[PDB]
């Protein structure tokens, strides 16, 4: 076994990975006080769970993780919330004041005064593992603190820990709920100095997220607890392969071999189903041919976005519950005809499939009916460009004014670090494009 | 569709599926960054308490 | 997260005593400094404008400067006047005389350094600082002339803090003295350079709000200050009550100023309300949308119709349906998109707070960056010149030790701030 | 109110339609960059559809469809044609053709055995029956065409001896309606056609522009389907509506189902239409033949009014409400 540190950074990405780790104790059977009374193996183990969770002599579960925001209200519901047994406080850090929104300021100014620490608190956690894999991190792309700090973050990691795989969990901004009128600026500042330290990113726009919400759980205007329980979903979908026994994905070294083929265009769409509202009295239960149909619904997707018009390099499917391989493979026969799924010429047209049988778990109360069966389909699409088309468009009306750019100069950013961002940005879609036509 | 490397164990199967064939910056030059960046913020902050002490 | 709240001048103590009046009920605390309040939401963020005292008694982040004793006299005498820390005031003997010179240069030079040091004691305090907001009048001597100079050396002791005005322009229409133009020009300039944030509230709007709206045909301040402290309250919602947005003073300078000059707001309420005359049919969302982006509703005499919206902020306030806000939100910008800058994407940015204000069971408070605004320095500035070129009332600033240049320079300042909020009017 | 924005000055149709929708009062137009659009008449090239359907509180549509290209490009169309099983199984309706870089093995093979059976022997890019002259054209051109038979018998029109093409506009709507405009043009050659002399110009290649002993025989050199049905009685007994159009009818819907899977919209943020121009040859046996498929069409001055007309009711008005149709809708 091979442990794994997630890395939670400002609030986004602290809510989300509350969101996911609440999550996991309940697939885990964790309780809140860290209690696992299912795990036999007292104070300690190297089965599949441990790779998220470390033991106490007393028999605590505690995850393997860090919990960092430049300001103290998030981590504080945190620190006194449901699970606060589950922590220990030195994972939980945090400053006084946030980074206002600002890249600049969560990068340069305060990010420079706490970087350290974070790093000493992660080094911690890293002494406590036998054969460390590598690093999730959560952090929104808008966030002063998301962009800036995690940035910095990232390029301590990979001096600090050369041989480990680094995965995000990126938060795309939408103006649905977004913040800020900088996150178009904050997005590709920290794109551009976090691609060559991540090996493999899942972004996740707030926009479809939002909309998924309205649409599958009817709820009129989604709050971020909305939003962050069906984040958790698909993130502990994604990681359920490196905490349950299996043969896919089972370290972090294998997202890239099996989702990246190249090291910039690292960064996969991820389509879920099926999305089920718990309020409906009567609910007609999907079969595998049916979700693994929704997994080409472009209304189902982390991103909008049409992968029709794109070509794909890799592709996973994911299943939760009851589900065969013959019942996958007759559905992917009946796919294949009725849709529109063109791989690049160098790359075979294929499907890698990984099947746990526990059915998806859901958090009682929460807005998601419990179903048989669930997928999520991680597929490497040209069509993701479309994201950062719409992001580079809105970076170029502002930045072609300078407006608000004294705010990040006024912090010890250079001008030209925008230019040098936006071209690195402009290179990613060129890329894109080489590959998507 | 040739099924691959088939797996199966308690928790669940894996497999694959084919349907058809083929066709970093140091830690001084990250402090230099960091640091030049500060030298920035204090010479405008010079600047104004110069302006201001006029 | 700490405001120190600083009302400077006749003005800007009456506007200001408002100020605390409003927010005090609002959560909750009574003339005597104890809090008897119905929600925990009104204490969750009282700190930010309250310091906890001996007991359990909450006493406003406030010092109250003025180099005349008699407004002071009749704020200690008004209603809330007790729960104001008796160290914070802090006042001369000799007044300014409606000079910005004296307030400036001569007699509030004396008096400045005292508060600062009251200033400094309230800063000391504070777990983080946010930065500051002063009330004043821009027309006047002391909140004028000594309020800018107290921006300047807060500015020089505390320059990473955020510097929030909220700041009277002056009108003939309410009108103490002829020298107001003179006055307000040298004030801005100070403001385009030292402050973050300025609330452009506009004597002129006030009263014609006051005429126009309110059927009111003789307005007092009094009057005035009713619009004054609504506004104050409806812009500083998000600072004192918790939301999705948790803002604070730099999140609004950042998100609202695109450059870093053009930082005067127009604000606008709604429904407009006369004092004392309770309107019982509350608005719906779609009229509280259409009535706080109306001209009719600005605190800034300007069309808004005139320039564009670089930014915009609107917090709405009772229980209402956010995803009907949402929606009247959009309208308004998919219906009139022409007026909001193409170059700065999703410009418009909505908070909702449960909690109405006092005899409102739903509010708007709007806050708009418009290049718009500089039709109320086009206005100071031609009311400045037609004396200036004459050298008129000179005399009481050569005086106080000025010289003409200092005028030039502050006329010839104001002007390129017009024509900046022009260069992006045509963008 | 409905806003609208036109990134494509060129488009004599979108002209005429954006001034039927200003004309209603009930649609404002903004700037071509200005994003709270309603609908967006696009650009030829490079049309942003990755931005589109991504603005709350807008419906948004588009009069073009991402992907639609594969049937409006000679090259795309061949290759469409040819690895569709929808149609090349046997396809009748399309004249042989082969896609030839110039920097073929499959070309010769077929035109070799039409030596071997003394058949016609006449293609086109243009026109020749030596394929090693229009090859030399081939590369001497340096881009990609494609070289398909040359209907040598055609259909030829009394008094004239004379051949002509068939243009014709359908509509395509946000829910895959086929709707065919039941006014079409034959866009008609003056020059008697002449089987020994190719390289002649204008008898040969029946566009309007290239015929610069223009408008003869009827005005425009654009005979209607009023005339060209009455013809038929009169010289052939026969109707337009059976012998020509009920292949026309199906060759639309055969190429328009056939990419609806890639194009449509039905399950996407935003929306599509799109008018198409297609164009046939008849041969004298009374066959239709798909000469090409045009993804932004001109119409005919006689008929801009109603077809801009039916392009706001079908398609934009059936979106967007307003406060005996001129199309035969192609069902499936
Ligand atoms: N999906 C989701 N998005 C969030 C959540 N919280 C914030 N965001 C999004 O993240 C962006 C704002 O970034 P934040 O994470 O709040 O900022 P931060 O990292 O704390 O940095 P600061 O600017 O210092 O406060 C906006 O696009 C928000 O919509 C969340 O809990 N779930
Ligand atoms: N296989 C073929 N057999 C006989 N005639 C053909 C032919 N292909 C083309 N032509 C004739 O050449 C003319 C033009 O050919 P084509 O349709 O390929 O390009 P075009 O000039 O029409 C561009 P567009 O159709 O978009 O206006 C046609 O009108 C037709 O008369
Ligand atoms: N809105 C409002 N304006 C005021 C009030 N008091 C004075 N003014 C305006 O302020 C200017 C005079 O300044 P004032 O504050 O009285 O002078 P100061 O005491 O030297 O700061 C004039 O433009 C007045 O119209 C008030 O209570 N409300
Ligand atoms: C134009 O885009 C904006 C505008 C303002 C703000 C933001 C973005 C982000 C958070 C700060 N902020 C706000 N701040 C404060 Cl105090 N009151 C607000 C009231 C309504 C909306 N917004 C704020
Ligand atoms: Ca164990
Ligand atoms: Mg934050
Ligand atoms: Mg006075
Ligand atoms: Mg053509």
């Amino acid at each position: 076994m091979r442990e794994c540190i997630s890395i939670h950074v400002g609030q986004a990405g602290v809510q989300i990975g509350n969101a996911c780790w609440e999550l996991y104790c309940l697939e885990h059977g964790i309780q809140p006080d860290g209690q696992m009374p299912s795990d036999k193996t007292i104070g300690g183990g190297d089965d599949s769970f441990n790779t998220f969770f470390s033991e106490t002599g007393a028999g605590k579960h505690v995850p393997r993780a860090v919990f960092v925001d430049l300001e103290p209200t998030v981590i504080d519901e945190v620190r006194t919330g449901t699970y606060r047994q589950l922590f220990h406080p030195e994972q939980l850090i945090t400053g006084k004041e946030d980074a206002a929104n600002n890249y600049a300021r969560g990068h340069y100014t305060i990010g420079k005064e706490i970087i350290d620490l974070v790093l000493d608190r992660i080094r911690k956690l890293a002494d406590q593992c036998t054969g460390l894999q590598g690093f999730l991190v959560f952090h929104s792309f808008g966030g002063g603190t998301g962009s800036g700090f995690t940035s910095l973050l990232m390029e301590r990691l990979s001096v600090d820990y050369g041989k480990k795989s680094k995965l995000e969990f990126s938060i795309y901004p939408a103006p649905q709920v977004s913040t800020a009128v900088v996150e178009p600026y904050n997005s590709i500042l920290t794109t551009h100095t976090t691609l060559e330290h991540s090996d493999c990113a899942f972004m996740v726009d707030n926009e479809a997220i939002y909309d998924i919400c309205r649409r599958n759980l009817d709820i009129e205007r989604p709050t971020y607890t909305n939003l962050n329980r069906l984040i958790s979903q698909i993130v502990s979908s994604i990681t359920a392969s490196l905490r349950f026994d299996g043969a896919l994905n089972v370290d972090l070294t294998e997202f890239q071999t099996n989702l990246v083929p190249y090291p910039r265009i690292h960064f996969p769409l991820a389509t879920y189903a099926p999305v089920i509202s718990a309020e409906k009295a009567y609910h007609e239960q999907l079969s595998v041919a049916e979700i693994t149909n929704a997994c080409f619904e472009p209304a189902n997707q982390m991103v909008k976005c049409d992968p029709r018009h794109g070509k794909y390099m890799a592709c996973c499917l994911l299943y939760r519950g009851d589900v065969v391989p013959k019942d996958v493979n007759a559905a992917i026969a009946t796919i294949k005809t009725k849709r529109s799924i063109q791989f690049v010429d160098w790359c075979p047209t294929g499907f890698k499939v990984g099947i746990n049988y526990q059915p998806p778990t859901v958090v009682p109360g929460g807005d998601l009916a419990k179903v048989q069966r669930a997928v999520c389909m991680l597929s490497n699409t040209t069509a993701i460009a479309e994201a950062w088309a719409r992001l580079d468009h809105k970076f170029d009306l502002m930045y072609a004014k300078r407006a608000f750019v004294h705010w990040y100069v006024g912090e010890g950013m250079e001008e030209g670090e925008f230019s040098e961002a936006r071209e690195d940005m402009a290179a990613l879609e060129k890329d894109y494009e080489e590959v998507g036509v | 569709m040739e099924v691959i490397e088939l797996n199966k164990c308690t928790s669940g199967q894996s497999f694959e599926v084919i349907l058809k064939p083929p066709s970093d910056p140091s830690l001084e030059e990250i402090q230099k960054k960091l640091e030049a960046a500060e030298e920035r913020r204090k010479y405008q902050e010079a600047e104004l308490l110069k302006h201001l002490a006029e | 997260r700490e405001i120190v709240h600083i009302q400077a001048g006749q003005c800007g103590n009456q506007i200001g005593a408002k100020f605390w009046e409003v927010i005090s009920d609002e959560h909750g605390i009574d003339p005597t400094g104890s809090y008897h309040g119905d929600s925990d939401l009104q204490l969750e963020r009282i700190n930010v404008y309250y310091n906890e005292a001996t007991g359990n008694k909450y006493v406003p982040r406030a010092i109250l400067v003025d180099l005349e004793p008699g407004t002071m006299d009749s704020v200690r005498s008004g209603p809330f006047g007790q729960i104001f820390r008796p160290d914070n005031f802090v006042f001369g003997q000799s007044g300014a005389g409606n000079n910005w010179a004296k307030g400036h240069y001569t007699e509030g030079a004396e008096l400045v350094d005292s508060v600062l040091d009251v200033v400094r004691k309230e800063s000391e305090s504070c777990d983080c600082l946010q930065g500051f907001q002063l009330t004043h009048s821009l027309g006047g001597g002391t909140g004028s002339g000594m309020g800018t100079l107290l921006i300047s050396k807060i500015r020089e002791e505390y320059p990473d803090r955020i510097m929030n005005t909220f700041s009277v322009m002056p009108s003939p229409k309410v009108s103490d003295t002829v020298v107001e133009p003179y006055n307000a020009t040298l004030s801005v300039h100070q403001l385009v350079e030292n402050t973050d944030e300025t609330y452009c509230i506009d004597n002129e709007a006030l009263y014609d709000i006051c005429f126009r709206t309110l059927k009111l045909t003789t307005p007092t301040y009094g009057d005035l200050n009713h619009l004054v402290s609504a506004t104050m309250s409806g812009v500083t919602t998000c600072l004192r009550f918790p939301g999705q947005l948790n803002a604070d003073l730099r999140k609004l300078a950042v998100n609202m100023v695109p450059f870093p000059r053009l930082h005067f707001f127009m604000p606008g309420f709604a429904p407009l309300t006369s004092r004392g005359s309770q309107q019982y049919r509350a608005l719906t969302v779609p009229e509280l949308t259409q009535q706080m982006f109306d001209s009719k509703n600005m605190m800034a005499a300007c069309d808004p119709r005139h320039g564009r919206y670089l930014t915009v902020a609107a917090i709405f306030r009772g229980r209402m349906s956010m995803k009907e806000v949402d929606e009247q939100m959009l309208n308004v910008q998919n219906k009139n998109s022409s007026y909001f800058v193409e170059w700065i994407p999703n410009n418009v940015k909505t908070a909702v707070c449960d909690i109405p204000p006092r005899g409102l069971k739903m509010s708007a408070t709007f806050i708009g960056n418009s290049t718009a605004i500089q039709e109320l320095f086009k206005r100071i500035s031609e009311q400045f010149t037609a004396m200036f070129r004459r050298k008129a009332f000179l005399h009481w600033y050569t005086g106080e030790g000025m010289d003409e240049m200092e005028f030039t320079e502050a006329e010839s300042n104001m002007n390129d701030l017009v024509s900046e909020y022009q260069q992006y009017q045509d963008a | 109110m409905y806003t609208f924005v036109v990134r494509d000055e060129n488009s004599s149709v979108y002209a005429e339609v954006s001034r039927l929708l200003l004309a209603t009062g009930q649609w404002k137009r903004l700037r071509k960059d200005n994003p709270r659009f309603n609908l967006m008449l696009g650009e030829r090239n490079r049309l942003p559809f990755g931005r589109l359907g991504h603005e709350p509180g807008l419906v948004q549509l588009v009069n073009y469809y991402r992907g639609a290209d594969k049937l409006c490009r000679k090259a795309s169309l061949v290759k469409l044609i040819k690895t569709s099983p929808e149609l090349s199984e046997s396809c009748t309706w399309f004249p042989e053709s082969y896609v030839i870089y110039p920097t073929r093995e499959v070309f010769l093979a077929a035109y070799n055995r039409r030596r071997e059976g003394r058949e016609g022997n006449v293609w086109i890019a243009l026109i020749s029956s030596e394929a090693s002259e229009l090859l030399d054209f081939i590369d001497e051109q340096g881009q990609v065409h494609v070289i398909q038979k040359y209907l040598e018998k055609p259909l030829l029109l009394e008094p004239g001896h004379r051949k002509f093409d068939i243009r014709s506009w359908v509509l395509v709507d946000h829910l895959y309606n086929i709707y065919l405009y039941r006014e079409g043009v034959l866009r008609t050659s003056s020059e008697p056609y002449n089987s020994a002399n190719f390289q002649d110009k204008t008898c040969h290649l029946t566009n309007h522009c290239i015929q610069k002993n223009y408008g003869r025989y009827e005005e425009g050199n654009e005979m209607f389907f009023e005339e060209f049905n009455q013809y038929l009685m009169d010289a052939l007994n026969t109707t337009l509506e059976n012998s020509i159009l009920l292949q026309i009818k199906h060759i639309i819907r055969s190429c328009l189902m056939c990419i609806e899977p890639a194009i449509s919209t039905k399950h996407l943020h935003y929306q599509s239409f799109q008018l198409f121009g297609f164009d046939f040859m008849v041969d004298e046996e009374l066959k239709v033949w798909l000469i090409e498929v045009n993804g932004a069409p001109a119409c005919a001055q006689k008929l801009y009014a109603e077809l801009c007309q039916g392009i706001v009711d079908v398609a934009i008005s059936s979106v967007f409400p307003l406060a005996t149709s001129i199309f035969i809708k192609l069902h499936h």
